[PDB]
């Protein structure tokens, strides 16, 4: 919870050079494909047989598009993570049941998305500091 | 244990990595001591800085293992019995630290194929990865 | 992997369950629901009520799927085949769960068999519960 | 952390009964035979070579009373936790660095060390509320990690 100047500028520089759009559909994508389990909670997007009908299904962009938009709440709440996402907290882990292992499995591909989306740029330095950020996020919503 | 056309993905997704053995392995292990602090406990040995000879040396041990697993996809046990044995019971590492080098490997090569890292050759190099993972904590006893 | 003698303590530690199937696996069942209440959300067709027939059935059921699986120790993959179909293709069962469930079938097995229940059944019967529950989540 | 009077109640009633020294022997003990990886952090303890030396190892023995004793201290203090166990929150995490994973393993086996030596005792409803209790300890000793 010791944010460092080193990593908030390693979140805020390459935070803006992300295609939230592009890079939210990938992550969604990715996890329904890698982690069919996940599918199950997504039942009313529609077509998910195939990881091309996933990736086509306009839900699941759409909605990937949201996903990265609230991590982008985090980029710029760094110091009030936990307040910022007490709600979607009840929603994933009241409303819906959505097991925290997952959280976690949606931000290992989180990242694997900003490597390839990045390649070099994306130091082990870089690495570090976003994984400490999903890390941060999905403890926030496992309250 | 392994699928099929995912064998033929993972070979692609292989033949990439094959050829830069020493800076794929070497870039995976400072990328998990970097972002997993935790995992330098179990090389207190080791010079663990960035351009280590040691790191460079074991990474590409490392990659070399996986290659080997790669051509043995199917009979992976007894390929990897001697690591197995050696990680269980000699090392005694903790599994979840099989995961983490696992996304450590992967964030390597998506940094190195980037759009070529597709979902389908994302899920399919995911299975062998978790799959060599368990065969290294088979043993565990 | 599963030892020799594992396969034998498993198979003492089952001759004990073997002739409760019917209650063991709905108090298996009950103590899932009771302790991890998320997993009520599998069963929305069920009545969750403790005396529950349908529970009660399903327990019943469950239990005799381990007991073939101790049968056919040297080869779960060939044996849980539908299973693990069923599990992951049409139900989609967070893996997660699976250790949940047998977390509950070994409170059961502590919970009947006392001090019987030793470090080693235990380490045992722990590794023949989870390369079932990998087993379950081997497709997809 | 929202207890309730039944909670509360099935918890501490309980640990009322609980043999400190002998349930936390057996959890430890089952922990490094269960969990094998686990003994490379009681690498000081000496034998640990079999179950057999597990059990008998004193040191395993003595350690394991530690334990369940410091869990009285969350039994007393429910509404107080992360508090208590910050410091050794420290310890585990920052000097010991031992995987969170391995705090939940270890509340599981403390489960079934309870209900082997409660039998029916240990209800659903009671085993619910310890589940519950062990949860929360482990996520105030993963404070360290964030
Ligand atoms: C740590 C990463 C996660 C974040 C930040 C996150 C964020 C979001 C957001 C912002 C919404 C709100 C939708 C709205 O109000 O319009 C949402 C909904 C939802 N999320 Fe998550 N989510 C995360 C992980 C997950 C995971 C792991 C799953 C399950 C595999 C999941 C399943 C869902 C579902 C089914 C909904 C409801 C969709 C609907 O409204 O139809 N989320 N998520
Ligand atoms: C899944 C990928 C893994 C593979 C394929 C792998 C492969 C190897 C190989 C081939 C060796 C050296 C064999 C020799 O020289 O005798 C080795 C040794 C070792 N590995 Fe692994 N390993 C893996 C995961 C890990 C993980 C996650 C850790 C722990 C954080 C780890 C820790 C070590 C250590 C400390 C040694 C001994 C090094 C030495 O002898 O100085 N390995 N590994
Ligand atoms: C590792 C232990 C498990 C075994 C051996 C097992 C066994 C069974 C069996 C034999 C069936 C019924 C087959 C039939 O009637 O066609 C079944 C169905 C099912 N199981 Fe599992 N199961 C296991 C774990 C789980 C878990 C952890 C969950 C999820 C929380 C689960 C959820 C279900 C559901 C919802 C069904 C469908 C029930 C129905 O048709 O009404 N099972 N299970
Ligand atoms: C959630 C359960 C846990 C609790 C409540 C707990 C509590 C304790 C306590 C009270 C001590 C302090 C010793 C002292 O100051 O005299 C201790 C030390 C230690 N614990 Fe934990 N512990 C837990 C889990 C673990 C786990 C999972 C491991 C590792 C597998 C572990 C490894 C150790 C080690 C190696 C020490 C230091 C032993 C020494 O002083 O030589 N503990 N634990």
């Amino acid at each position: 919870v010791h944010w460092t100047a080193e990593e908030k500028q390693l979140i805020t520089g390459l935070w803006g050079k992300v295609n939230v759009a592009e890079c939210g559909a990938e992550a969604l994508a990715r996890l329904l494909i890698v982690y069919p389990w996940t599918q199950r909670f997504f039942a009313s997007f529609g077509n998910l047989s195939s990881p091309t009908a996933i990736l086509g299904n306009p839900m699941v962009r759409a909605h990937g598009k949201k996903v990265l938009t609230s991590f982008g709440d985090a980029v710029k709440n760094l110091d009030n993570i936990k307040n910022t996402f007490s709600q979607l907290s009840e929603l994933h882990c009241d409303k819906l049941h959505v097991d925290p292992e997952n959280f976690r499995l949606l931000g290992d591909i989180l990242i694997i998305v900003l490597a390839a989306h990045f390649s070099k740029d994306f130091t082990p330095e870089c690495q570090a500091a976003w994984q400490k950020l999903v890390r941060v996020v999905a403890h926030a919503l496992a309250r | 244990m392994l699928t099929a056309e995912d064998k033929k993905l993972i070979q692609q997704a292989w033949e990439k990595a094959a050829s830069h053995q020493e800076e794929f392995g070497a870039e995976a292990l400072t990328r998990m001591f970097t972002t997993y602090p935790q995992t330098k406990t179990y090389f207190p040995h080791f010079d663990l800085s960035p351009g280590s000879d040691q790191v460079r040396g074991h990474g590409k041990k490392v990659l070399g293992a996986l290659g080997n697993a790669v051509k043995n996809v199917d009979n992976l046990s007894q390929a990897m019995a001697e690591l197995s044995n050696l990680h269980a019971y000699n090392l005694r590492v903790d599994p979840v630290n099989f995961k983490l080098l696992s996304q450590c490997i992967q964030v390597v090569l998506a940094v190195h194929m980037g759009k070529d890292y597709t979902p389908e050759v994302h899920a399919a190099f995911d299975k062998f990865l978790s799959a060599v993972s368990a065969v290294l904590a088979e043993k565990y006893r």
